[PDB]
């Protein structure tokens, strides 16, 4: 889409409609005739489409009213009241612009935001962009969080997050434009290959991929269509609801082959029945032919009753030769009916040995895709974020994807080393207490008016905990905490000197022997410059090979590798690096899912904010003081960098809101 | 609304499966069983028609009688009445046969027959003789 409804398709917006939210800032104009709401659509639009061909320059609210044209830029509260809503939430100069208007002297509220991740950083630069006191708090010892970026000599790689989903619609698009990123197409040609090194012929490779994507189907099916979705008030996973429905394909094939022999069966058994009046009709026809015989001999001259007797047994023999004619056209047919039926005899199995093998590559790929073993995917809810697809090809990172957490720290109060170890909020403000990672012994104070807490699900998770909330987080927060999931992905970064695999294919598959390691080394990636390969450990082999060292690993690696090139062409790596998020205490695994039992209101929850009780009893209800950012808060696109970025512009605007007062809102 | 094309699940199908743990291995079993069962009782049956289908050999060529040809003349020869009144008693009322036998009949005259002489050959107490046996 283009013009002014690609802006609003570019910002996720509908361009025709107004959204909750605007209802919420402007309602007077949705309660409002129908004209006033395609004006301000259009001022919504229009101004998106501005700040959206060129991000590199803030968006004054006077730029926009000058290339605004009656008869829009007719009212001009109404252009100030769309501007500043949009500029608040996000929609417009936020990431990495210059400063028409240069900061306040003297800031308002002070606000400390926990984690120096994607989204705590967004949220930090809007505040902060707001003229807040903003002060973000970190354990590492570097920005960005979960977006990790190796680098030594020009080797580069991403231990975290590496792929942009396709810039239709995605706000990292902005971001790409404020920010150099080399970005490059990923060519979706995948080979796979098995364990022996030979690769799969194209016609298992497409036959198995598509019974894969069939059963997907299939289990979609058994959840909407038949609401199979608790088994002994247990609530069903993706991984039962497959193995079900491959067990029913398994059975149908069983099913098939017993009608197709019991066909044959009836007819052999017809046939059976056919031959026995065969035979007995053949030793009639043997005793008529002795009984016209015996009496052809009675040489004539003969007396009419012995005439009778030759013409009678002749007629009677061809009337027993006719039957026996007819049964053997009969067993002509049928004989023929066995040999088309052995001929057509139905399909052997469901799936060959090897075919399951490749098939449990593309559940490997698929667990690798949502960090998690499918046996813990909600069936119902684990494909509910399917609908807010980008569009465009999916991207990686030439230059290491650390270029945007760093690049957007830039200008911000960042405390590395500090580990933040309790939160204490109450009606008159917010007390943190972090200590310094080195030692830990040096101990800090922090005062504010609010803390935002992008802390990790998997810490929020940790028991007994990392961070302790004084009060308690209620049961409604600590609850949706509990049935979230974590995840778990790894990666293992291979340096090497030369190239040796196909420079063609950004990526290539390895088919692991059995179902339970099917994510083990699964699939490699060539993203980079230099010759670096890149190997994810999906599913549950994820936890398990965080407890094997570097070196082990890596000879697996090797090995694998071996098998594809040959042991010849694939020399020692010259440096090696193993991720472990589950074991890292900053993230204890690697981002969200929908776990069983879990739905997608969960991560509503997640961002709902903490107000405390009144200090002095009877004292009027205080001003929410706890807020959450992170990929884990954000409904529609959970468990991905954008998803972070957006949640940081989203409490980044609620609390200014809350602290600053919105005077669009009128 | 249906499911994919070569998936087959039926709702009947799933509690099938699922009532238990071992369920699915153990339905799976009884067809495994099932199978085999049937599978047998194949080659007994292939075999026992491979007997019965020996015991057919030469077929019935060696009994075989030529076709014998005669042009239908219409006038009754006694000889040829006799033939008849013989044939009524041993056949009935099955013409086509009796016409056979007569051998220059055909089944017109045989019918028309019936009834000319129907008197004189004292058919109808023949025919109750027939339908004695
Ligand atoms: C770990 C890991 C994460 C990601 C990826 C890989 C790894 C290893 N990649 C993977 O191929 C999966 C993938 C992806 C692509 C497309 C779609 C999907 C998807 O849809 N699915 C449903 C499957 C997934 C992808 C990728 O390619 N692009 C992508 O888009 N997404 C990927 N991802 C997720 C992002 O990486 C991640 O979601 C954001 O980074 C979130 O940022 P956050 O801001 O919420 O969270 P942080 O952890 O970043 O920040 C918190 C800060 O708090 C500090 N901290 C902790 N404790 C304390 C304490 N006590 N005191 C003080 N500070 C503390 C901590 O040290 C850190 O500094």
């Amino acid at each position: 889409p283009s013009g002014v409804e690609g802006a609003a398709f570019q910002s996720r917006l509908p361009h025709d409609r107004m959204t909750s939210q605007e209802a919420a800032c402007f309602p007077d104009i949705i309660s409002g005739p129908q004209q006033t709401q395609k004006v301000f659509l259009f001022i919504r639009n229009r101004t998106l489409q501005l700040w959206l061909d060129n991000p590199k320059i803030q968006l004054t609210f006077e730029a926009t009213l000058q290339q605004l044209e009656a008869p829009y830029n007719s009212d001009t509260v109404l252009v100030h009241r769309v501007h500043s809503y949009l500029e608040r939430h996000g929609l417009i100069n936020f990431g990495i612009y210059k400063r028409i208007k240069p900061l306040p002297t003297k800031k308002t509220g002070k606000v400390i935001i926990i984690g120096s991740g994607v989204s705590g950083l967004a949220a930090a630069r809007q505040l902060q962009s707001f003229g807040m006191d903003v002060t973000l708090l970190e354990a590492r010892d570097r920005v960005g969080g979960r977006v990790a970026t190796f680098r030594k000599g020009n080797y580069v790689a991403d231990l975290g997050a590496m792929v942009v989903t396709g810039l239709g619609g995605n706000p990292m698009a902005v971001v790409s434009k404020q920010v150099n990123m080399e970005l490059a197409k990923i060519k979706q040609k995948c080979p796979l290959y098995e364990a022996n090194g030979q690769a799969v012929p194209k016609e298992k490779d497409e036959m198995v991929e598509q019974e894969f994507n069939r059963l997907l189907e299939a289990t979609s099916y058994l959840s909407h269509q038949l609401d199979f979705n608790v088994l002994n008030n247990k609530p069903v996973s993706l991984g039962q609801a497959l193995e079900v429905v491959i067990q029913l394909q398994e059975k149908h094939v069983k099913d098939e082959q017993i009608e197709h022999w019991k066909k044959i069966v009836k007819t052999q058994e017809e046939l059976k029945e056919l031959l026995n009046k065969m035979v007995n009709l053949k030793e009639k026809i043997k005793e008529l032919h002795q009984q016209y015989k015996e009496a052809s001999e009675v040489k004539p001259p003969r007396d009419i009753t012995a005439e009778f007797l030759v013409k009678s047994k002749h007629r009677d023999l061809t009337a027993l030769c006719k039957e026996y004619d007819e049964l053997a056209e009969t067993q002509g047919k049928l004989e023929e009916k066995l040999q088309e039926l052995e001929a057509n005899p139905p399909s052997d199995v469901y799936l060959s040995s090897r075919d399951r093998q490749i098939l449990d590559w593309h559940f490997a790929n698929l667990e690798f895709a949502n960090a998690t073993p499918l046996s813990t995917l909600s069936l119902k809810h684990w494909d509910q974020d399917d609908d807010f697809e980008f569009t465009g090809s999916h991207l990686t990172v030439r230059n290491g994807y650390s270029c945007v957490p760093v690049a957007l720290a830039e200008g911000l109060d960042i405390k590395l080393n500090t580990a933040v170890r309790q939160v204490r909020y109450t009606a008159s403000g917010c007390e943190v207490i972090a200590v310094n990672t080195r030692s830990t012994s040096q101990t800090f104070i922090y005062k504010c008016d609010a803390v935002l807490c992008t802390l990790p699900l998997g810490v929020l998770k940790q028991q007994p905990p990392a961070v302790q909330f004084v009060p308690p987080l209620p049961e409604w927060k600590t609850s949706a905490v509990q049935r979230m999931g974590f995840g778990n992905l790894n990666k293992v970064v291979l340096c090497f000197d030369r190239v040796f695999w196909d420079p063609s294919v950004n990526l290539f598959g390895h088919v692991g022997s059995t179902t339970a390691s099917r994510g083990e080394l699964f699939l490699f990636w060539n993203l980079y410059k230099a010759p670096i390969l890149l190997a994810l450990v999906a599913g549950e082999a994820a936890g398990i090979m965080e407890n094997i060292s570097d070196d082990v690993i890596v000879g697996r690696c090797l090995a694998i590798l071996k098998g594809i090139f040959g042991s010849s062409a694939v020399p020692q790596p010259k440096e090696t690096v193993v991720s472990r998020w589950r074991a890292d205490p900053w993230a204890r695994g690697s981002y969200s899912y929908v776990a069983a039992g879990s739905s997608g209101n969960d991560y509503d929850l997640m961002a709902q904010p903490i107000t405390p009780g009144p200090s002095i009893p009877g004292a009027p209800q205080p001003i929410p003081r706890l807020f959450f950012a992170g990929e884990h808060t954000i409904r529609n696109y959970p468990a991905t960098v954008h998803g972070a970025l957006l949640s940081g512009l989203r409490e980044a605007g609620r609390i200014a809101d809350q602290f600053l007062g919105a005077m669009y809102t009128l | 609304r249906k499911p994919p094309k070569g998936m087959f699940l039926s709702q009947e199908d799933v509690e099938a499966v699922s009532a238990n743990a071992t369920a699915a291995t153990t339905v799976l079993r009884q067809l495994d069983m099932e199978l085999v069962s049937v599978k047998r009782q194949i080659q007994n049956i292939k075999q026992t028609n491979s007997a019965l289908k020996e015991k057919l050999d030469g077929g019935i060529e060696p009994y075989r009688l030529p076709e014998v040809i005669q042009k239908c003349n219409a006038r009754w020869t006694t000889e040829e009445q006799l033939l008849a009144v013989q044939a009524i008693r041993k056949y009935g009322r099955d013409f086509q046969a009796i016409s056979d036998v007569i051998g220059n009949k055909s089944v017109v005259q045989v019918k028309n027959f019936f009834v000319n002489y129907r008197r004189r050959f004292n058919i109808d107490e023949v025919l109750q003789e027939w339908e004695a046996e």
